[PDB]
C-alpha cells in the first residue's frame, strides 16, 4: 500500500503507511529480506520527501544489513551530494562503482560531485 | 544373557548377528589375549613400553641416552624390525629370504630421496593450479 | 582462398599470419 | 623528517625496522629516491624474509631500473610467502619493468584476488594500464581503485 | 598420407 500511494504521487500517505509496516516489524526478524524492503522503501520515500537526515539513517541502516548493493550506493551519494556532504557523497559513488563499473547515472554524479569539490 | 546393547543402539538385533558378533568377538580377543565372554570381563623405568620397530634392546640403549650364517643373522634381524614381529619369516625357506631383503633397501631407499626456477616459469605453476 | 594445394593436395594448413598496420612519473 | 632528526635518537634510528620503512616512505613521498633506497638496502640487512609492504620498494626500484635487485626480492618474497598479494605486486613490477606487461596485469589482478581489499594493487593496475593505450578499463580501474581507499 | 588423387 505504501509502494502503491507513492507510485500514484500521494507520498503523505504512503510515509504514514510505511512507518507503520516499520514499527510492526521493528520488534522482530531485523532480518530475512523483509524488514530490508520495509527500509529502502522508507527511505526513498524521505528522499522524494525531501526530509533527508531520516532518509539517511534509513538507508544507513539497510547498508549496514546489506553491503553488496549498488543501487543503496548510488542512493547514499544521491543523499549526500543533495547536502554539502561531498566527502561522504564521493566515498559512496566510488564504492558503487566498485560494486558495478558500468553505471549510468553514476559516472555524471562522480564527475559533478569532483568538479564541486575541486571549486570549493 | 549375552549384552549386545553398545554394539547397536537400536534395542533389538536379530539373532543370526548376536551370533555373528559373539563368534567374531572372542576370536578377535582370544588373538590379542592369546598370541569366555566380552561382558563378564574386558580387564587385562622407562614410561616408554613399545614403539613400532624397537626391540628391547633399542629400549635400554634409549634408556641410556643413546660368514653366510652372519649374513642370515643379519638375514632375519632386519626383518624382525620392518614386519613387527611376524611369525612367518621363520616358516619361509632361506632363499625366499634374499630377494625380498633385495627389494627392502630398494624401496627404502626410494623414500630417503622423496623425504628429502626462472621467475616467468616459476609464477605458471601457482596460476596453473 | 585456398582453391588447390601441392601435388594435388587436399586440404591446407596455416602455421603463422599477422596483420601490420601503421600509426617524470608516479608509479 | 625534521622530527626525525630532532627527536629519535640515532641508535633507535638506525636499527628500528619499522623507523626504517616509515622513513623510506617519507621520502618517497618528497620524491628523494637517493635516500630511500640506502636505508631499505639496510632493512633488507636487517631481515631478507620480510613483507610487511614492499610495494613502496617496487615502486622505488622500477625507477632506477634495478632489475637484479628486483630479481632477488621477487624471488625471496615468493619462496617466503606466495598469498601475500605485496609479493605478486613486486613480480607484476619486475615484469612490467622488463618489457611484457599483459602478464603483469594478469599478476596483478591475481594479486587482487588474494586479497580485495588491496587499494594500492588496483592503483599500479590502473598506472600499468596507462602504458596499455587502453583507458575505459583504466578508468575502472582508477574509481574502483579510489572505492577502496578513500584518501589516495 | 592421405590426399589420394583420383
Amino acid at each position: 500500500m505504501g509502494v502503491m500511494y507513492f507510485k500514484k504521487n500521494e507520498f503523505v500517505k504512503a510515509k504514514k503507511y510505511l512507518k507503520k509496516a516499520l514499527e510492526v516489524v521493528k520488534d522482530l526478524d531485523p532480518s530475512s529480506r523483509t524488514t530490508i524492503s520495509i527500509q529502502l522503501n522508507l527511505g526513498h520515500t524521505y528522499r522524494k520527501l525531501n526530509e533527508n537526515e531520516i532518509a539517511i539513517k534509513c538507508f544507513r541502516c539497510v547498508l549496514e544489513k546489506n553491503d553488496k548493493n549498488s543501487e543503496i550506493h548510488c542512493s547514499l551519494g544521491y543523499l549526500y551530494l543533495k547536502t554539502k556532504k561531498l566527502q561522504k557523497a564521493i566515498d559512496h559513488l566510488h564504492k558503487s562503482l566498485y560494486l558495478k563499473p558500468n553505471n549510468s547515472s553514476a559516472t555524471a554524479l562522480l564527475k559533478n560531485a569532483l568538479e564541486l569539490n575541486v571549486t570549493l | 544373557q549375552y549384552d549386545y546393547s553398545p554394539f547397536c543402539e537400536r534395542n533389538t538385533l536379530r539373532e543370526s548377528r548376536i551370533d555373528s558378533f559373539l563368534k567374531a568377538e572372542r576370536a578377535a580377543h582370544c588373538l590379542v589375549f592369546h598370541k569366555y565372554r566380552p561382558d563378564i570381563d574386558i580387564m587385562c623405568s622407562m614410561l616408554l613400553e613399545s614403539v613400532p620397530g624397537c626391540n628391547k634392546e633399542d629400549l635400554e640403549r634409549l634408556s641410556r641416552r643413546e660368514r653366510l650364517d652372519d649374513i642370515i643373522n643379519h638375514e632375519t634381524n632386519a626383518l624382525k624390525s620392518f614386519w613387527n614381529d611376524s611369525g612367518l619369516v621363520n616358516s619361509l625357506q632361506s632363499h625366499h629370504l634374499h630377494e625380498e631383503y633385495l627389494l627392502l633397501q630398494e624401496e627404502l631407499k626410494n623414500v630417503y630421496k622423496i623425504k628429502c626456477e626462472s621467475l616467468r616459469d616459476k609464477c605458471r605453476r601457482h596460476y596453473s593450479n | 582462398l585456398f582453391p588447390v594445394n601441392h601435388e594435388n593436395g587436399k586440404d591446407t594448413h596455416l602455421r603463422g599470419i599477422r596483420l601490420y598496420v601503421p600509426s617524470a612519473i608516479l608509479r | 623528517i625534521r622530527l626525525f632528526e630532532s627527536q629519535i635518537p640515532s641508535h633507535i634510528k638506525d636499527t628500528m625496522p619499522w623507523c626504517l620503512v616509515q622513513l623510506g616512505k617519507l621520502h618517497f613521498e618528497i620524491i628523494n629516491y637517493d635516500m630511500s633506497l640506502k636505508y631499505f638496502n639496510r632493512l633488507k640487512d636487517l631481515q631478507p624474509a620480510r613483507v610487511k609492504d614492499m610495494e613502496i620498494f617496487s615502486t622505488l626500484l622500477w625507477h632506477l631500473h634495478d632489475k637484479v635487485k628486483s630479481s632477488n626480492l621477487a624471488n625471496g618474497l615468493m619462496d617466503t610467502m606466495p598469498n601475500k598479494p605485496e609479493t605478486w605486486c613486486c613480480i607484476g613490477n619486475l615484469l612490467s619493468l622488463q618489457k611484457d606487461h599483459d602478464a603483469a596485469i594478469k599478476a596483478f589482478e591475481k594479486a587482487t584476488q588474494l586479497d580485495p581489499n588491496f587499494a594500492y594493487a588496483y592503483t599500479l593496475q590502473g598506472h600499468e594500464h596507462s602504458s596499455n593505450d587502453s583507458s575505459d578499463s583504466a578508468k575502472t580501474c582508477y574509481r574502483k581503485a579510489l572505492a577502496c581507499d578513500p584518501q589516495h | 598420407l592421405s590426399d589420394i588423387t583420383n
